[PDB]
């Protein structure tokens, strides 16, 4: 193909290796799944090996992992740090809560889904998923955001 | 009976030897020290991180993972649909509809199980009288959409056919416990 | 000082929270519940059991599963008294039809009858 | 009853009948309870069933290959305490705590036999008896079942 | 009646076979009464206020957490003190939510 | 930076456990107890078993 | 376990505990991951006489409580009582009283 | 045997398949719907009838407690075999 | 599963598939039953 | 048909303890809207608040009363002190939510639901 | 009808509303609100995708499970058309560029591609065909955009007769290119308007309110073959327009009188981006083109939609251009603009 | 001796008796009824005019010091007049020992709140109205505690439905989240897990 192309292409593969080896999830959690989340980052599975590193405030976080039951009330304030965070972002659903409302889901008081309120880009099932789990949906994640191009499409627009 | 965490016995009085050593540990911050030399020995140690994916955490063959449905030898489904497992299921994750085969037989028309609601506590696998449904070891199967997760027939069928002989190894060094 | 008089209809409505629609366009039935006649035990024809009319259940287009538009179509409650299920229901403001409890009609068994010297209820077999 | 079983010995196993296509006969699960056979006498009047043998090999049924169709056939399956005459057009199809039960009314003849419509899911499962001492008592006809 | 019994038993035996049926399908009956059951957990009292009615489901279940009860004695411990104080009380409270909340 | 007064807002993580509870049988129940306090499982677990 | 002996004993020094004797690793003190087959006891009611339900009914032994007083029932120099003796005082430990 | 539509669409063991005119086939436009190849009732078909010599035949699956509960066939009627109701097994009695 | 190999069966996958999910080989979930209510057909020839 | 009474005797002083509450509300609208930032004007949320009222407006029960009073002034204090939030406070006008009509033919047309 | 497409429910997120709708230009800014309805109500939605999964993620929550399949599809790929439209009762075409990139122009994006579209349905023969053209795009016009989506409607019409034509104004919306591009013009200077924004009319029409129309157009029986004009229910100058945005704003406003062929000439410097550009002389014409009176084409209250005013819609829009001196003001304290009967 | 029989002891029966006589004589106003169960746990039933004296003689005697409340919670049982049953366990570190008072209410009869007496009945009485709706007499600041702001209804009460009448989603319209009447995609099944033969002999109520 065009030479140009190759290029855009080189650039694609840049800017996705940066945005996949550097993945700072949000410091937020709610339940039994973000125990087995501080349990991956515990020193055997080590997060931070592979690059992953907390930061508190969703302005420095570039995934966002719903880990635990998504409640009525607590949906306005997910909703609200998930768009604090700039904007190649990520959600990772974790647990049977977060993904289809689990052990809950025919409460009054818990969203069916995190996915009913944020897009989620990859749900990791188990309650709780085991931190081996959770380790395998960041990996997918990074294969995920790795399969992206996006100044390819922006070339052929 | 009971302990004192914090109460001391009686008094240590005073001592010059003894207000050298206080003086001592408040200037010289021996007890940080000590943290200091701590986290020394942690450094020199051996760190307890495996390499996955290429080494994985040790498991058991009691391991509740992915569900599967099984077969007889013969190729035959085990599953009678007798709704058990269903009729068990504490999230109601388990939807089935049964009628009778072309042969007769009693078996299922639809078996969804909803992974998204499951809770993955095994009450199906061991309320199954057949050993039909079954949680193999199988927990890397996490998905990019949320349909993904709605198993049905085909594809809990099919999950028993990739992992049978890994399940049928697992409930033969288990089974004589349970 | 301490007691006043109503002279109302005790509704509680406004205090429950349920939408007017599942107010006003439900029917509720109170009801002894028939036994099932593929058993013969009669311990759940012992209390009287207030239901709601059945709504609409379709089909996902997903997965074929019973989806469902009303809240109230697991809802049942139980009830000592026929009086008592009345009270609740005209508390709630929800229209009931009522049925009056069938309690199985005493029968004269005789063992010897199927052995009549003339009579027809001799049988022919056992 | 006890909750575990001393029979340390072979089971018996008796050879099914083909009575029709409305009623199942697994005749193993069967305890000998002659209820069908007092029904049929009594209530339907057609006198082909009864036991055949004696002692341990004492056998419900018909003695020759019958089809026992008559009209109120299927309140054998109603009144059969065992599943050994079951429902051939319900057959494996659903679970009594799966299916809800609507008392309703029976509208195949003007008999006006009071009825339970079980339903799962949204689909009509299965038609049973209702019990009104003045209609229909405990039974209604195989049209309406 | 209560416990499954073991599954070879349960391949085996006819009682068995029905027990298992009925445990796994309609549970064991409780006979009506009500009890609270408190027990040492971590955290505190772990309580379990259950009141059945005779029947093989709970009418009522209310569970007492400790952390209820400390969380909501939070307000009077952080008299008299700072952010980072509060923070260290949070802490040494020893609180989660899940049984708080229910 | 001083506390004058501390107002916990809590039901973020509220989940209906107790109605559910009322409508599943005690053996359906019992996994609850695990999710109750979720580092505490095996002593739920035996609270609700010692209560049953 | 492979640490040299100059990195044990810093590692000794600067903890003051002796850290090869209680290894946080798993080496090879551990059961082996395949396991001869068991043989599970059966309970007490595994025997075929003597055994009746009835006799060991449980469940069934539950009654109604007791009413001590009614209003309606009853329709209604002794000593004051407590719920139950006091409580004894806790002995201290013989143990380790004092940390 | 797995069977096409005249649509393409492959026909599940429980005789599933979508319409022509079926809007729900988009759900596998760039996908593919998943079918068991394996069908039990074949599989089952193609399993020898058992040739034994009592009356009386126990099945339980094989395996023993790893196959489903003990029953009992009775193979009376030599004019037909006698099937387990749980595993499909086929059993006919050896008259010579 | 060298020394010590699983039991064999016809059923069994011969060829192991990775994690299938963002491909074309991906599952799709459906309902698996056929069709329960079955609508009535008009003749083909009109009466007049 | 005597009973205990909450806080009123009778209607007079719940109607007094309703005009109080309807006061307190409609004072307490446009600091709602200038400090939560909606996008309804000061006419709206008033309009809200009478529609509220005039809901529950039929019922001539003491007790009823007092009780939705206190509910009123609980919701209210929910408000002054910002714990509902714009979705919270948004959430009484439904305008994400499309109305069934009231004619027999719509609902006719719509599906079996009266 | 199949027995899979007969409406259930009560039109809630679970229901079934029988719409069985391939969106095209579902990326953009009127897509992602006629998706959104679309799921709402509960539909089959159909979303053929040119641009990256990152970004029609946030469209992936409109809907229940399986209610929207995402699909790649190529403008220049008639198979991927078809097999878009394949299973669809309802069509609906909001392809569109406000400018032009070295592939696609704007007779392809505005003729070649509706076009291709409305062909491929006419051929899997799905019932119902919408096409989104603009108001005032009649023929002849100043701006080659108009005159493309004049020749469009016309190739669409001949194609797909009974095609349901549908012209609205200047839509305006949290996400738009009117509004927004107004308030933006505040980090020049000034507000560069041709003729001071004076001899030119517009009705800025709600983007829900657009998209409420088109739903109620794929489930309309009488909108078949009919040319619907959307707009909104007050006309005003071009002059008091922007002054209300910038009142709205409270950020300032200096106007200023800057001929058409200049104006043009900097929009064209704007446009020659590789990026999205700021603006283009094609934007500058249709900004100054005025919007025509519709009499005789039916609009959103024939389909049962009541316009909106953008009185009421504003301030959901221009809040985020205010600085944090402004930024807690209501409606009522900017004066609304004043409107014109012609 | 039985291996699967709880062991019972008779000396706890008894005292509990004797403190429930012992409470029923000294308070006669307000006690109703005095049960102690086969579990061994005492229930006193009283008036609910009589929650706080009875409240603060239980803490406060010399021979209760029942100081420590365990928990406070109600019960809905639809079918009696007033349905809400008030339940105070309580704890008596001086004297080992729990106790159950027990009183009762409707929707529109509010019972005193003992947070004069307990601390922790604050929280507890704040839960027993956002579940049930029983109001509480002078309590500090009475408000819903687990509920969602704005959440019309007390759900734990029976005639609630398990799922509610609302659920939330984010509606990109407005860009917000948002309240819909709720839908399922799947309905809860119900079971009807009730044998149709009577279990406990002792229970059998008499025929109406
Ligand atoms: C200064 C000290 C440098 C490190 C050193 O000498 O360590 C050896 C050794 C480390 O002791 P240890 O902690 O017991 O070793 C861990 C295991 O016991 C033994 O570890 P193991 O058996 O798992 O594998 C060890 C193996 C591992 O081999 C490798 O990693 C080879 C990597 C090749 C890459 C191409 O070999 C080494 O580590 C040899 C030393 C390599 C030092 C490299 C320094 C430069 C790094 C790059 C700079 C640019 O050092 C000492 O015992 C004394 C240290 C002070 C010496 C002065
Ligand atoms: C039981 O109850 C509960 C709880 O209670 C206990 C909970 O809590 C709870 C909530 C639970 C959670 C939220 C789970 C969270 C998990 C934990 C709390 C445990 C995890 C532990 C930690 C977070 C502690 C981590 C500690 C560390 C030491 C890790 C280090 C971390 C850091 C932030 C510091 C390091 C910094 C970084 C990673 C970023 C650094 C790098 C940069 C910013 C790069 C800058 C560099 C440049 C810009 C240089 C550029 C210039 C050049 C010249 C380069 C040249 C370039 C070229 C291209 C040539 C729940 C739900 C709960 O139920
Ligand atoms: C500087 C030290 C850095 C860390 C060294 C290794 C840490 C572990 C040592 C062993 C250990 O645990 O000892 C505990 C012990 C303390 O054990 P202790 O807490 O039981 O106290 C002993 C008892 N009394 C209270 C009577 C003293 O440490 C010591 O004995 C020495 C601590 C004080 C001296 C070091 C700190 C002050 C140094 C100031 C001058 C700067 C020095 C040169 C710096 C050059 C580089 C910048
Ligand atoms: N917006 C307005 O003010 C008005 C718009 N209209 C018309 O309404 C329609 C929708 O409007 P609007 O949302 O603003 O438009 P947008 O600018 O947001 O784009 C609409 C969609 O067209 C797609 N698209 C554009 N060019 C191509 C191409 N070559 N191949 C494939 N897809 C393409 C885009 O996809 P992608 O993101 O992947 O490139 C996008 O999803 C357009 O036809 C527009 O002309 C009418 C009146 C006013
Ligand atoms: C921003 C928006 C937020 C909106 C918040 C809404 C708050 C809702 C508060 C509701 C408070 C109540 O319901 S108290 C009202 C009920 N009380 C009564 O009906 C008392 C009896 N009613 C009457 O007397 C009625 O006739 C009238 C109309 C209230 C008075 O009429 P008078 O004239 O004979
Ligand atoms: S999915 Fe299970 S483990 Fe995870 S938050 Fe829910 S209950 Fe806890
Ligand atoms: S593991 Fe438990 S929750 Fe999951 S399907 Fe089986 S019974 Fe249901
Ligand atoms: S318990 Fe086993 S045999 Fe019964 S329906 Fe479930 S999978 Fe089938
Ligand atoms: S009714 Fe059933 S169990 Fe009784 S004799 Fe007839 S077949 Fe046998
Ligand atoms: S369910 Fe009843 S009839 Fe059927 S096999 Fe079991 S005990 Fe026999
Ligand atoms: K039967
Ligand atoms: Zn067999």
């Amino acid at each position: 193909r065009s030479r140009a192309e190759y290029v855009v292409t080189k650039l694609d593969d840049l800017i996705n290796w940066a945005r996949r080896s550097s993945l700072w999830p949000m410091t937020f959690g709610l339940a039994c799944c973000a125990v087995e989340m501080m349990h991956m980052a515990a020193p055997r599975y080590d997060m931070d090996r592979f690059g992953v590193v907390f930061r508190a405030s969703p302005r420095q976080a570039d995934v966002m992992i719903v880990a635990g039951t998504l409640t009525n009330k607590m949906a306005p304030a997910l909703r609200k740090v998930y768009d604090q965070m700039p904007e190649p972002r990520y959600v990772v659903s974790m647990g049977s809560c977060a993904n289809g409302g689990g052990y809950y889901h025919y409460s009054y008081s818990v969203v069916r889904g995190c996915d009913r309120i944020v897009p989620v880009d990859i749900y990791v099932p188990g309650c709780p998923p085991t931190a081996e789990a959770l380790l395998y949906g960041i990996l997918q994640l990074q294969r995920k955001i790795k399969r992206e191009q996006k100044l390819k499409i922006w070339y052929r627009r | 009976t009971y302990k004192y965490v914090n109460k001391k016995e009686q008094e240590s009085e005073v001592d010059m030897k003894s207000a050298t050593d206080n003086a001592a540990r408040i200037l010289m911050w021996t007890e940080l020290i000590r943290g200091l030399g701590m986290t020394l020995s942690y450094l020199f140690r051996e760190p307890a991180t495996i390499n996955y994916p290429f080494e994985k955490g040790p498991l058991s063959p009691r391991f509740r993972g992915e569900h599967a449905l099984r077969r007889y030898p013969s190729g035959e489904e085990r599953c009678i649909a007798c709704k058990l497992c269903e009729a068990i299921c504490p999230a109601q994750a388990i939807t089935i509809e049964a009628e009778p085969r072309a042969d007769g037989s009693r078996r299922t028309t639809r078996y969804d199980i909803d992974m998204t609601k499951c809770i993955y506590c095994g009450f199906c696998q061991e309320a199954c009288p057949v050993d039909a449904i079954v949680e193999g070891p199988n927990f890397e199967f996490s998905t990019e959409t949320h349909e993904e997760l709605l198993y049905n027939k085909e594809k809990l069928l099919n999950n028993g056919d990739k992992w049978e002989a890994e399940i049928a190894a697992n409930i033969q060094a288990d089974y004589l416990y349970r | 000082t301490q007691l006043i008089t109503v002279d109302e209809k005790l509704d509680i409505t406004t205090l429950t929270g349920v939408p007017e629609e599942h107010i006003k366009t439900r029917k509720v039935r109170i009801f002894v519940p028939a036994r099932n006649n593929m058993q013969s035990g009669v311990n759940n024809t012992k209390k009287w059991k207030m239901e709601f009319d059945t709504r609409e259940r379709w089909e996902n287009p997903l997965m074929g599963w019973a989806s469902t538009a009303d809240p109230l179509s697991n809802m049942v409650l139980t009830f000592s008294a026929k009086e008592d299920a009345i009270a609740f229901a005209e508390k709630n403001g929800w229209s009931y039809d009522v049925e009056e409890k069938k309690v199985p009609k005493p029968k004269s068994k005789s063992y010897g009858a199927n052995f009549s010297w003339n009579k027809r209820t001799r049988v022919s077999t056992k | 009853g006890s909750d575990r079983s001393r029979f340390l010995e072979g089971k018996r196993a008796v050879e099914d009948k083909n009575i029709g296509p409305l009623v199942k006969t697994i005749m193993t699960r069967c305890i000998q309870c002659t209820r069908c056979i007092r029904f049929a006498s009594e209530i339907a009047g057609v006198d082909d069933l009864g036991t055949t043998g004696r002692g341990n090999d004492m056998q419900v049924g018909t003695y020759i290959e019958k089809m026992f169709m008559s009209e109120l056939s299927g309140n054998v399956i109603d009144i059969c305490p065992v599943g050994a005459l079951t429902s051939k057009p319900y057959a494996f199809t659903a679970r009594p705590w799966e299916t809800r039960k609507t008392e309703s009314i029976d509208v195949m003849d003007a008999v006006g036999s009071n009825i339970v419509v079980s339903t799962r899911t949204g689909e009509v499962m299965r038609i049973l008896p209702r019990m009104h001492e003045d209609i229909n008592e405990e039974w209604i006809s195989d049209k309406t079942r | 009646k209560v416990s499954p019994p073991k599954r070879a038993e349960m391949k085996t035996s006819m009682e068995s076979l029905i027990h298992h049926f009925k445990l796994y399908t309609e549970g064991y009956q409780v006979p009506p009464g009500a009890t609270y059951t408190a027990i040492e957990a971590p955290k505190g009292e772990f309580g379990v206020y259950l009141v059945s009615d005779g029947s093989s489901r709970p009418y009522r279940c209310k569970i007492k957490a400790p952390g209820f009860a400390h969380l909501a004695g939070l307000d009077k411990m952080s008299k008299g003190h700072m952010l980072a104080d509060v923070v260290a009380i949070i802490g040494t409270q020893d609180i989660v939510f899940g049984e708080i909340d229910r | 930076e001083m506390v004058r007064k501390c107002d916990p807002h809590i039901g973020l993580l509220h989940r209906g456990t107790e109605k559910l509870i009322e409508y599943k049988t005690y053996l359906q129940a019992l996994p609850y107890f695990d999710r109750l306090d979720y580092v505490s499982m095996m002593c739920n677990e035996q609270a609700y078993s010692i209560a049953v | 376990a492979s640490a040299t002996r100059v990195i044990q004993k810093l590692r000794n020094w600067a903890s003051g505990q002796d850290l090869q004797a209680k290894l946080q690793l798993r080496y090879q003190e551990i059961a082996k991951r395949t396991q001869p087959p068991p043989k599970l006891p059966v309970g007490p009611s595994h025997k075929l006489s003597n055994n009746y339900y009835c006799t060991r009914d449980g469940r069934r032994e539950v009654v109604p409580p007791s009413i001590i007083m009614s209003s309606q029932k009853a329709l209604v120099e002794k000593k004051a009582v407590t719920p139950a003796p006091p409580m004894k005082r806790w002995e201290l430990s013989k143990d380790q009283p004092y940390l | 045997g797995v069977q096409v539509s005249p649509s393409g669409e492959k026909i599940t063991h429980t005789g599933q398949v979508y319409d022509e005119k079926d809007y729900r086939r988009v759900r596998f436009v760039d996908r593919q719907k998943e079918v068991n190849e394996n069908f039990a009732i074949d599989l089952i078909a193609q399993q020898p009838v058992n040739e034994v010599e009592h009356r009386i035949i126990a099945c339980d699956g094989g395996g023993g407690a790893l196959g489903h509960p003990k029953v009992y066939i009775n193979l009376d009627k030599e004019t037909k075999t006698g099937t387990c109701g749980y595993c499909g097994l086929q059993f006919k009695q050896h008259h010579h | 599963p060298t020394t010590n190999p699983p039991t064999a069966r016809k059923f069994i996958w011969t060829n192991h598939k990775f994690n299938v999910s963002a491909t074309p080989e991906q599952y799709v979930p459906y309902s698996t039953t056929r069709k329960k209510i079955h609508e009535w057909v008009p003749p083909s020839t009109p009466y007049k | 048909t005597s009973v205990k009474p909450i806080f009123s005797r009778d209607l007079n002083e719940a109607k007094r303890r309703v005009r109080e509450l309807y006061r307190a509300w409609y004072r307490e609208v446009p600091n709602t809207v200038h400090l939560m930032q909606l996008d309804i004007t000061v006419k709206q949320g008033r309009d809200k608040v009478r529609e509220m009222f005039m809901k529950n407006a039929h019922v001539t029960d003491p007790r009823v009363v007092d009780l939705l009073v206190i509910k009123g002034k609980m919701e209210l204090q929910e408000t002054i002190k910002v714990w509902k939030q714009r979705t919270h406070v948004m959430r009484f006008f439904h305008e994400t939510e499309t109305p069934r009509p009231k004619d027999f033919l719509s609902k006719f047309y719509m599906g079996h639901d009266p | 009808l199949h027995h899979a497409v007969i409406p259930h429910g009560k039109g809630g997120r679970s229901s079934v509303s029988g719409v069985v709708a391939t969106v095209f230009g579902a990326t953009g800014f009127l897509g992602r609100y006629v998706v959104n309805h679309l799921g709402r109500m509960g539909s089959q939605v159909i979303i053929p995708y040119r641009c990256d999964v990152y970004d029609i993620m946030h469209l992936r929550l409109m809907g229940d499970l399986g209610q929207l399949t995402f699909l790649e599809w190529d403008a220049r790929d008639k198979d991927s058309i078809r097999k878009a439209v394949q299973h669809s009762n309802v069509v609906i075409n909001l392809i569109g560029r406000e400018w032009e990139t070295r592939n696609f122009d704007f007779e392809d994006v505005f003729v070649n591609i509706p076009r291709a579209i409305a062909q491929a349905s006419k051929e899997a023969g799905v019932e119902r065909f919408i096409h989104v053209s603009h108001l005032n795009a009649s023929m002849k016009s100043s701006s080659k955009s108009l005159r493309s989506k004049a020749v469009g409607e016309k190739e669409v019409r001949s194609v797909f007769p009974e095609a349901i034509i549908i012209r609205p104004s200047d839509i305006f919306g949290r996400e738009d290119r009117f509004l927004n591009h107004f308030a933006n013009y505040r980090w020049f200077l000034a507000v560069p308007l041709v003729s001071l924004g004076f001899k030119t009319v517009k009705q800025p029409v709600y983007v829900a309110d657009v998209s409420k129309g088109i739903v109620n157009a794929t489930k309309d029986p009488d909108a078949v073959g009919k040319t619907f004009a959307f707009t909104g229910p007050n006309r005003y100058l071009l002059f008091h327009l922007v002054k209300y945005i910038f009142g709205m704003t409270h950020r300032t406003f200096i106007p200023y009188p800057l001929p058409l062929f200049v104006y043009s000439w900097i929009g064209k410097l704007f446009g020659l981006s590789p990026f999205e550009p700021w603006t283009t002389k094609d934007k500058v014409e249709r900004i100054h083109i005025s919007d025509v009176m519709p009499t005789d084409l039916p609009g959103l209250e024939d389909l049962g939609v009541q316009p909106t005013p953008l009185e009421l819609k504003s301030i959901e829009v221009l809040r985020r251009h205010r600085t944090y001196r402004w930024l807690s003001s209501e409606i009522e304290e900017t004066k609304p603009a004043k409107t014109v009967n012609y | 001796k039985r291996p699967t029989v709880r062991p019972r002891s008779d000396v706890t029966h008894k005292q509990l008796s004797a403190f429930g006589e012992y409470v029923a004589e000294i308070l006669p106003k307000y006690v109703q009824q005095v049960q102690v169960s086969c579990l061994d746990e005492l229930e006193i039933c009283i008036h609910p005019d009589g929650v706080i004296p009875t409240l603060t003689f239980l803490r406060d005697h010399t021979n209760a010091q029942f100081k420590s409340l365990a928990d406070l919670t109600a019960v809905d049982v639809p079918t009696r007049q007033n349905r809400f049953e008030i339940v105070y366990n309580l704890l008596s570190l001086r004297f080992n020992s729990r106790i159950r008072v027990k009183t009762y209410a409707d929707e529109l009869t509010p019972i005193d709140s003992i947070v004069s007496v307990h601390i922790a009945a604050n929280w507890y009485e704040r839960e027993v109205w956002d579940m049930f709706g029983v109001f509480f007499f002078n309590h500090p600041d009475l408000r819903r505690i687990l509920t969602d702001y704005g959440f019309e209804g007390h759900p734990f009460r029976k005639d609630f439905p398990l799922t509610g009448y609302v659920e939330l989603r984010y509606d990109d319209e407005v860009k917000r989240v948002v309240a819909e009447p709720v839908e399922l995609a799947q309905e809860f099944r119900k079971f009807d897990l009730n044998s149709p033969w009577e279990a406990f002999p002792a229970y059998r109520q008499p025929p109406e």
